[PDB]
């Protein structure tokens, strides 16, 4: 279809350090994928959003509780695989 | 002459003349049938891999000698009678010989392998001595002569990969017939032999320098240039900014006006050996260091020449920036930290820097009365005018030569595995069964051959590389490092066979052990 | 000099020297026995065929080498490299050698076939250089050497068709014996080797023409030759016939005084591609165009050399005008459109007709006060006086030669598929597996044999063309027109092998892309 | 536009041979035109219509009376011109 895969789906990020990569750049194709698109479904408000247009996320300020992002990937032609990723943060 | 007659002899010697030493290696081959006997393309499109893993090439039934590790040549008794007492060496020129053809054919029937000797049946070679094709070798592949000399070893399949958009294939992707090429018939009776003669390489420098590059100087006297020693005089107060500037140093040697500088660095990441002082994250690939090319990442890995660690610091290694051999009972896939060997690369700290260390800090802002001097800190260095670097050591695993590329420009061309890099390399010798048909039908038929007969080859290889070593000029006066085996009741002997058969080095051993000063 | 010693080396170089070429080609074949070593007659009275398709022959059971296409000699890069930058080429001299035989033996004792090594069988090879046989070569037959060099093919079985009084045979048919020429027995450890040297053929022009026929005078002055611009005054009530003649044209291009005339024509049926415009007939055989030959039809197919349709009419083809080739996944038997290759011939509209088109119009009657003036419309056109044409195209898939029959008297002996009309072409080879019997009865028995040893052969075989090209030597100024592959990310490379080793050839590439003036 | 142009407007046969040509090959254009196309107007019926769709006209078996037949010609890009011709046949 479009195969995605993310970095690990689960996460654990011990506080005070906030500063975590997910790495959607595993996800495969039989042919190149034109952009990978990180969209959020959970979390909190007040974070520094940097590239969700782009491939190795650069995550910031990170608040203790349930985040929750997703990768999607686009073939030539077009087609999508929404993968998601949690992001269990405890202190 | 055959077939009553063998076509050559086994030489497997290793002289030691003044200021050179020939190193024969004899080895006994096996080579199938691949593809059988198709150029199948090859790509990524099957199996659907990564964005930065697509590749598209082709995939021959021919086969390649791949001579190009260090063990090939050198028992280790012979590399360390060269380590030990040798500056220096290379390579002047090579004799490569392929003898006592013998091509076998299997019939498999009823479940039964009854393996029947063939007579009539041709084995093609050619040396590719204008370099037309891909140069695969110097990509540190398996498929070398064997490190023991009584070992069989398998030929391996030569695919070569070219230009693609993703898993296509742009309108640059050369195709490469290699029935397109003269090669030789031979049966069981001749034998291929061809020459080389090397370039004029430099010698690998095979010592470690006795002097750090910032300890250049005289202990005793001091300098004639003066730099600012104090931006700030004391007057138990405050601030004053007098800009006191003093002579030096015999002592305070770090801020001295030095004459040259350290090699070009780029940071790898510092991993422990010991895993509880590591990151719990992965790590690799998420904070490696890769460069873009074409639009697709790619780890350095080993990167350039530097430093493995600080002073007394052996639990680190940089991530992609040390040679890590394979040993026994490691396999393909996810082995652990016993069965590899990372090359500990610590005898160029004088001259190279560390890599996993800043090389420097440069300053940012313009200093005031209203504006702190900020500096920033330098990660990645391209060469500057006056830096002496030193580059990556060889070891008795590791790959001899490497293929310089046909650009039209390169930065000093050391291959970042070490080695010789040579423009003009060993050629290519590639081998083949030839496809004998197995029954036509009686009607004339348009469509190729869709059955052969099953058949394989076997014969005698041999590589005699004349070297030419730097003897040593030393006026060293206490006793120098030297490559020793460790002498104590052990279970089994080091470099030797075991109980069943299985030849095991132990340990990397590389080439630095004499000390030149700088 | 076997059996332990190749009897030849694989060569299957392409050099190109100054004007002349050497292509190297070597393959390896498969010959079978034929007809269980008997020469059967064949005919048309077995099956029952048509009217027009009867035939009487011979089937023997020897094999022969046709080496009559161009891509036995030419990859598609020497071709490219060949059509871009060469006005012509011809052949000089061929060199065919054949090496390496291997004479297998096998026995399918209770199903299981066991293929066995026979060293003591010959094989017999003829080089038929007195030309004393029917010449099959270009006939455009099946069987050649394969385009892929790592191709092992199956030789085809020589028959030869005679005279018939339908499937009968008159007294004039030939039976030629073909044991009954002084053949070359050949062990596994002989050669077969000849040379040859073509006549002084013309040049095949590989050009195109960058000028019309019609359009060879100067644009801006104007003749000083008159003409009849107009039989009616036009005075602006009725006819008045008063003969004004004027000089021309610099504009009226079509009316002025040519000097040269097209070429002669025999018009084929306009048949599109695109199947909604085409008439619901079956059409072919009723509307093609045919000849009379000793009271049978027969198809012209493709004809003389004409050009295929007009100004961007794509769509439209002669009937029987072009050539077609197959590709792969096409049968031999009602294949549909888009498994062959349909070679467009268009280059040559400066000098030659449309096959599909009228060579222009005739008058029938005497005009008079009488009558009108009416004309006929021409359809077939021999050669008049002042005609100029140029010959078909060659292809990298169609034959190279022909054989000029030896008649009384022949009209421009160019060959209607292309190629080089020779009077004595390169002569069949001839092959066939000496019959070798199985064991006779203890009496002595009169009838031949019904039984013999069940064989094939194998082996190598060389043809070394060397020919003579014809350099370019225009003062274009603006850019050529040449043969380049498509630049773009393509799924697989033209000309090259696929994912499970098939040599697919995607289109017929010609050779006229250079732009000689007329 | 496409300009055409029709041999004479105005012919002039003599019965009892009808027997003519209109020739609208002399219409012009600034490319290739793709097509001719006659059609007709006036007269009565019981012609022998010989190509319709091409540039030059064989007439046959006409009546005395008027005809009126109508070239019509397609440039590439399609553009078209209708220019008329009249038949005066009388004995």
């Amino acid at each position: 279809p479009p195969i995605a895969i993310v970095s690990p789906q689960f996460q654990e990020i011990s506080l005070p350090t906030t500063s975590t990569v997910i790495d959607g750049s595993q996800s495969t194709d039989d042919d190149k994928i034109v952009q990978y698109h990180w969209e959020e479904l959970k979390g909190p408000l007040r974070e520094e959003k940097i590239s969700e247009d782009t491939a190795i996320l650069k995550l910031s300020k990170l608040v203790p509780g349930n985040y929750t992002f997703s990768l999607t990937v686009v073939d030539s032609d077009g087609a999508t695989n929404s993968t998601t990723a949690n992001l269990t943060v405890n202190k | 002459d055959g077939v009553g007659n063998a076509s050559g002899n086994w030489h497997c010697d290793s002289t030691w003349l003044g200021d050179r030493v020939i190193t024969t290696s004899t080895r006994t081959w096996a080579l199938p049938t691949y593809n059988n006997h198709l150029y199948k393309q090859i790509s990524s499109a099957s199996t659907g891999a990564s964005n930065d893993n697509h590749y598209f090439g082709y995939s021959t039934p021919w086969g390649y000698f791949d001579f190009n590790r260090f063990h090939c040549h050198f028992s280790p008794r012979d590399w360390q009678r060269l380590i030990n007492n040798n500056w220096g060496f290379r390579p002047k020129r090579l004799n490569f010989k392929l003898f006592n053809i013998q091509v076998k054919e299997v019939t498999t029937n009823d479940g039964v392998t009854t393996i029947a000797n063939n007579l009539t049946s041709t084995v093609q070679v050619f040396s590719d001595s204008e370099y037309q094709l891909p140069y695969v070798l110097g990509s540190a592949h398996q498929g070398c002569l064997p490190p023991f000399p009584a070992d069989v070893f398998m030929i391996p399949q030569y695919g070569y990969l070219t230009l693609n958009n993703g898993s296509q294939a742009v309108g640059r992707s050369s195709f490469y017939c290699l029935e397109y090429f003269p090669s030789q018939m031979l049966r069981t009776g001749n034998n291929f032999t061809f020459s080389y003669t090397f370039e004029e390489v430099p010698f690998h420098s095979s010592y470690a320098h006795s002097q750090s590059l910032d300890r250049l100087m005289n202990p005793l006297i001091d300098q004639y240039l003066y730099y600012l020693n104090r931006t700030q005089n004391q007057s138990g107060s405050a601030q004053n900014k007098d800009l006191l500037f003093s002579r030096g140093s015999p002592a305070g040697m770090s801020v001295q006006p030095k004459n040259w500088l350290p090699g070009p660095c780029y940071r790898q990441q510092r991993v422990s050996k010991t895993k509880t002082d590591n990151n719990n994250s992965n790590f690799t690939w998420t904070g490696a260091s890769k460069y873009n090319l074409n639009g697709r990442e790619s780890i350095i890995n080993p990167g350039t020449a530097m430093a493995s660690h600080k002073d007394d610091e052996d639990k680190f290694f940089p991530m992609s920036g040390v040679m890590i051999f394979g040993k026994e009972s490691a396999g393909a896939s996810n082995t652990a930290l016993d069965n590899v060997m990372i090359t500990d690369e610590e005898e160029i700290k004088a001259t190279n820097p560390v890599a996993t260390e800043r090389f420097g800090t440069v300053a940012v802002n313009f200093q005031s009365s209203s504006t702190d001097p900020a500096t920033g800190d330098v990660h990645a260095m391209g060469a500057l005018p006056g830096m002496v670097w030193q580059d990556r050591d060889v070891y008795l695993q590791g790959p001899i030569w490497a293929k310089i590329p046909h650009t039209d420009g390169h930065f000093h061309p050391s291959p970042l595995m070490g080695g010789f890099g040579l423009k003009n390399p060993p050629p290519q010798i590639l081998i083949k069964n030839t496809p004998v048909p197995a029954n036509p039908p009686a009607e004339f038929s348009a469509t190729k051959f869709a059955s052969f007969i099953t058949q394989y080859s076997t014969g005698q290889v041999s590589v005699e590389i004349e070297w030419e070593l730097q003897k040593e000029n030393s006026k060293r006066w206490n006793p120098e490092v030297q490559y020793t085996s460790n002498y104590a009741k052990s279970a089994n002997v080091d470099f030797t066979v075991d109980n069943n058969g299985l030849y095991t080095e132990p340990r990397p051993i590389g080439t630095r052990y004499l000390t030149r000063p700088l």
